[PDB]
């Protein structure tokens, strides 16, 4: 699994691959690993599928629960805190193999400067969290290849289009060097999923757009 | 025992009597909640679930307790199963049960009157549902409008005279507020207004405040 | 003591007396439940188990609590032993015990009157059973019909002077609706325990089908 | 204190007096229970253990409670030691204690009157035992018969006149239905016997064509 | 407060008054228990421990509860320490405490009257002990006999005038029977037991049927 | 220990040997391993003697308990369920050395066809149960010898006599190949025990009958 | 039932009518808390959270209990989520629920009346909020000020004709003291504090002693 | 063990073999592993027998429990979530050896297009689940052989009978390569079981049709 998130002027993008493995066997070709968890927040997870789904559903239910009880959404710091608590509560199960790490992307509507309101938070199994202040981040088995690709590609990010482009290319390098990360399937027509967030909110990137970027990347690598 | 239950029923009834009126209407766009509320931050109407809304009349702390309990029930049921297995009828049912237990067992009966409303999920054809829950757990399904709080018979009789199915949002608002005052000068500073909008894709609850509410009231 | 039991018995009796009426009858195809119910979504009649049905009169939240407790009892007992070990007599018994306890120890006695019915399993010839449990937990077995809620005397007598065993479905419906008026689709809830069904006997009769059955 | 206990004892006395009567007599073959019961499904006479039988009068849910409690106590006692250590005297004793606690401490005292009978084991020669436990936990040891529920005086007198030891099954049955008549066919009676002639389980029910033949 | 204790003491006292009489009598062979009892299998007299016996008057289930409690206390103490540490004074003491709590705090007081008796261990010379514990926990040390239940004045005067410490089993028996008759009678209506100081370990012994009939007539 | 059970037209028969061992020492010569649990069912157990006795006593008490409470015996399926739940209850102690498996043989008075109403139900340590539909079954250390003997002798089963005889011979073969299963003892007069169950109920087979069949087998194998 | 609830209600009402009076007002710099307090160390006005403060009238130990409860709630919630998630609306809600529960179930109802006020965070523009909760959990929202305790209507009148929005602190305390008199007050007889919206983190601040003397 | 499920135009079909083993020994020839869990839902299980029976019985009882309590059946996502929660509940016993995994197949009466209303959901030991959108799936010791056969034979699925034939052939191959999966026993007359679910519900496939399909496969491979 590889999940990528990166900031661009006025928003943040997050994309993820579609592969599920069980040892070396391919147990999944169309897994959706990036969830819109509220109108301005999206969580993408890596690890045991059961813990990932429980994390996504329980987290979204928790956030909307708070804003329905109190008539106002949580601050972004509060969202980070609750997610960290949820990750920490799973530590015992994680030591026994049921390990899953999430990655947080969001748009803080209460931020002073809306151009840099984009937010990326990474987490570890201990609940420790870090707000990333260098632009991009990635979690999963191919996360090192992805971060190292984005280290060279990040200077190209100037808006949402270039941000999504760089994201899908980082996933491409992730699948290029990590057999547990799935690349574009031009035969079945399966591509990574993406969510983009700006001041208008969080939306799922349509399949055909990510397919366009993937084709451009492939033909670029073939020449 | 029997006398105790009698004076409990009287305490609750009289408490709701001195309360401001709330009405909920079925209309073309879904359901509309309008409530006499001069407050700024203390709400009588709230979102329950994706397509389920909530209205209350009476003592604030009590129907706010019930409101939170309803949100808890809906969210927990949705996490245990699916969001679509949560129905307005369920919330009305557990509200009848909870208000029954409260009415017979708590130190003081709840001086509250509840309404739970449900509209159709996005793209589906279903006429809205409206349920009324009484301070004693009495539940009733009513097809068009629900009146709660204060002297109700004038307001309800007004809606009996001036209700039209699939009326525009403007029409339903004017009819609701007209019936309200008819039961007893109001305006944006005295109304809390919201809708369950069957056109929204996910969350149907939507508040109409400020400039938009002013534009809707007077035309 | 005697004062408290006087007030509990009277409170429950008046509360049931104010409620609408429900009739259950044995007929050639099984058991017929007919209840005066103007509501669209709220039920006085419910399935309990495969061949066992439930009807109730009185305060809704209370007999709905008892109805859910009955479903929990039947499902748990079936899973613990076997589906064919769950009988209507069992549910009647546990309803009598539970209702007695509620009547003596709860803050307010339940203002309910309950009926448990049981038809035969598919391919077996045994006659239906009708059980009546009152607000104080008193239980009684009827061979023909059960009337609950409201002014029971005119409905009871009407059935006594009109009832014939092994009546057809339409005859049972007309005799029941006639007994109640002592009433169309929008003001009635009707369901049967159909002994002709292989797995689950309970099925509702609603809408156009009920209208065709009425006249 | 005197107010409460007075009201409770008279509530239970009134409850028992309003119920149908049960008679139990020792005959040459064991013990005979006969109870006025118009129900096809609900039973007032039960088996407790191999050679121990149960017969109740009053409110059904309450003596069915005490009945299942006695069956529980019996089976548990027999599993902790051996079946042979379970005696009718034990059951009567714990019934006296139970009904004492219930009568003084429950929400409403139980409107019941219990009887526990014991016949000998197969190869043994032991005269039957009849115990009568009242609603306040009073326990009485009777050698010939036990009457419960309803207006007991005419039944106890008719039995005092017409009872002889070692009567046949039909004699005992007929004198029993006669004593019940002083205050009744197959359709309105429930008849059972603890038959000392059976090897294992003495309790047996007389119903249908067999009961009609004995009348 | 004041009315509650009045109706409690009255309820318990009158409850004991309506019950049958029980007599416990110190005699040359140990202690003798005689009680009016029509039942064949329901008992008002019982063994507690090796040399300690129990008698009760009143409501059966209640003094049977107290009986079983006493046996439980005796067996538990004798197990935790030694059998030689269980004494009649201990049993009477825990009965005073227990009955005090019952009278003060139960939903209804116990309508019972208890006697605990102890003879000497085998081979030893110790005069018997009789303790009376009433419905409110009052404990009393009585020298020769104890009467419980019914109208105790006629029986108590009869015994006060016809008592012999060193009387035989037959003599003391017919004395107690004569007093019970004076307070209102054969095998079919009597429960009779004895704390026999001559038995090696368990002094308790019942006297039934033909043996008791032989003890009633010459 | 070896327990056998098999169906015959109109009924079912079960039999068990009389041996108890610990290590290689014979510690028992007349153990009763087949119990009549109610008028129409018998269970024979193999394993830890304590757990076996507890199973049989507690199970009979359970069935008669339900019958007295509800005024009707449990359906045969319900009986299977209770027995399995009991075994699953003992699973843990079995994992620590107190293992014992039961074999259930009964007559279903509520079965559609009265001559095929015989029932053979086998169990495992985890509470799994299987109604045998091949005619015979065995449980114990000599169960495979007895089952492979019944595989060849079963066609001769046509009534109670033949089925009983092939049961005694299956026990004979088991005892012949498994030193933990005891054969007939002609010096002491101890022979395997058996229960037979028809529509008239479950009855014990007298020992002298099993002695006759035993001698018949022995001489039939002498010549 | 009803007569018992009215006996409780009146016990609380008479209790509060016998206690000293408290006023909390909105001014251009935040919120002002003025209370007649003869004590030197026992407080009727206190800090709840960064921008949320608390004033109380009635029996001391009871509104002190409630004050500690609100501090506990605020700190616990700010820890579970964020410090910005704590709002005066939330504390007024919890205080309403709590006082309703106490009024309906406690051995004796609390003879208290509370005010929870919230001002804007540093650098944010947002008009102050004032909430008033009574002995039975009744909650009311007030845009300008709250008067509670003792004979109230006299103080309320003076405020009705003396209040001016966006008044200076030096004007606002003088006005408040004037309204308190109607129903001479000096530093030795008063306790005063402010929610100073100009403060970056914690807005609550006591105005005591020589600074209060100079202010008056 | 091998359970197979595949989608056909208008419904879905599931089939399972009859074998039970214990190490190498044959301990079962007639085991019925495909259960009709509700009117539109069928569950096949592979693994420990006790955990399997508990899963099926408790699961069907749970679905009907909700349906009778609330007057409406669960949505399909609800059924999935409940099953996955139960499987997750058995994770400790699973770690100690009491392992059993289900495969789900149902007809969603609330699906958009009635032809594509088929549903197949695979599960793992931790309660993770995947809705299979490639048409077929299998679980058990022979599931790889059955999936690799269905990969080549799925193109022949055009209606109900063809999908059933492909399911029986896949089970045949699984039994051909996995000694724990039982194939058709032509001597005893014991064949795999199968349930088919369409817009009219979930019905048991009669044994005779399974036997004829199996005989056609055997005849074709001779
Ligand atoms: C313990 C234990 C571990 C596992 C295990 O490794 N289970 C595998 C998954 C697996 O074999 N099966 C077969 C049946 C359904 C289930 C599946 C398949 C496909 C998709 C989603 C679930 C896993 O955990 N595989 C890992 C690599 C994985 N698969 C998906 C994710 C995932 C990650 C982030 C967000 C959402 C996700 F689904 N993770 N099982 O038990
Ligand atoms: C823990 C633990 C286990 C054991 C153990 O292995 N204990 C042995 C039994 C044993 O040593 N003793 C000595 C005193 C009585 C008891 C006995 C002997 C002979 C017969 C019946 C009971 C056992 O369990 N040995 C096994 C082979 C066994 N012996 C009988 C059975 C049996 C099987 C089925 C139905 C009834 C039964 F009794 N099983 N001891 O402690
Ligand atoms: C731990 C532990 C493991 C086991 C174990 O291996 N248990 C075995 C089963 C076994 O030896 N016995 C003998 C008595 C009844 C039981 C049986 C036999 C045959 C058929 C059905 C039940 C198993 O789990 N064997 C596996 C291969 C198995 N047997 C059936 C299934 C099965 C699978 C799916 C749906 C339904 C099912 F029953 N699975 N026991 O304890």
């Amino acid at each position: 699994t590889t999940i990528v998130a990166l900031k661009y002027p006025g928003g943040v993008v997050m994309a993820g691959d579609r592969r599920s493995t069980q040892g070396n066997m391919i147990s999944g070709r169309d897994v959706r690993k990036v969830y819109i968890t509220d109108d301005y927040t999206a969580t993408g997870i890596a690890g045991t599928a059961a813990v990932a789904v429980e994390f996504a559903r329980l987290y979204a239910v928790e956030l909307e629960h708070y804003e329905k009880l109190e008539g106002v959404p949580l601050t972004f710091a509060g969202k980070i805190n609750r997610l960290a608590i949820m990750v920490r509560g799973n530590l015992a199960a994680a030591m026994q193999g049921l390990l899953a790490l999430p990655l947080l992307a969001g748009y803080d509507i209460h931020a002073s400067d809306p151009q840099s309101a984009g937010r990326i938070v990474s987490f570890d199994a201990a609940g420790g969290w870090n707000i990333e202040e260098e632009g991009y981040q990635a979690v999963g088995s191919g996360s090192l290849f992805a971060k190292s690709s984005m280290k060279k590609l990040y200077s190209q990010v100037t808006d949402g289009d270039s941000g999504l482009r760089v994201a899908v290319e980082a996933l491409y390098d992730a699948a290029d060097d990590d057999s547990a990360t799935g690349g574009p399937d031009l035969v079945r027509g399966i591509f990574p999923t993406a969510v983009i967030i700006d001041a208008d909110g969080a939306v799922d990137v349509p399949e055909s757009r990510i397919a366009e970027l993937a084709r451009a990347i492939i033909e670029s690598r073939s020449g | 025992m029997e006398q105790a239950m009698r004076e409990r029923s009287e305490l609750a009834r009289k408490g709701i009597a001195r309360a401001k009126s709330v009405v909920a209407l079925a209309y073309a766009g879904g359901v509309l909640f309008v409530a006499e509320n001069p407050s700024r931050s203390l709400q009588k109407i709230s979102e329950l679930y994706d397509r389920v809304g909530f209205a209350a009349a009476g003592k604030f702390n009590e129907f706010d307790n019930l409101r939170r309990g309803g949100i808890q029930f809906a969210d927990t049921r949705g996490y245990a199963y699916d969001r679509r297995d949560v129905t307005g009828r369920q919330l009305a049912n557990v509200y009848a049960q909870t208000l029954g237990t409260i009415f017979t067992e708590q130190a003081k009966p709840y001086e509250v009157e509840l309404c739970v409303a449900e509209v159709a999920h996005y793209g589906e054809t279903k006429r809205p549902e409206l349920y009324r829950i009484t301070y004693d757990g009495s539940i009733a399904d009513e097809p068009h409008f629900v009146v709660m709080g204060g002297t109700t018979e004038p307001i309800a009789n007004a809606l009996k005279e001036s209700y039209a199915e699939n009326a525009s949002l403007t029409d339903a608002l004017r009819i609701a507020v007209a019936a309200l005052r008819a039961g007893s000068t109001l305006g944006v500073a005295s109304l809390e207004v919201a809708v369950l909008d069957a056109n929204r894709p996910r969350r149907a609850f939507r508040r109409i405040t400020g400039s938009a509410l002013q534009a809707l009231l007077v035309d």
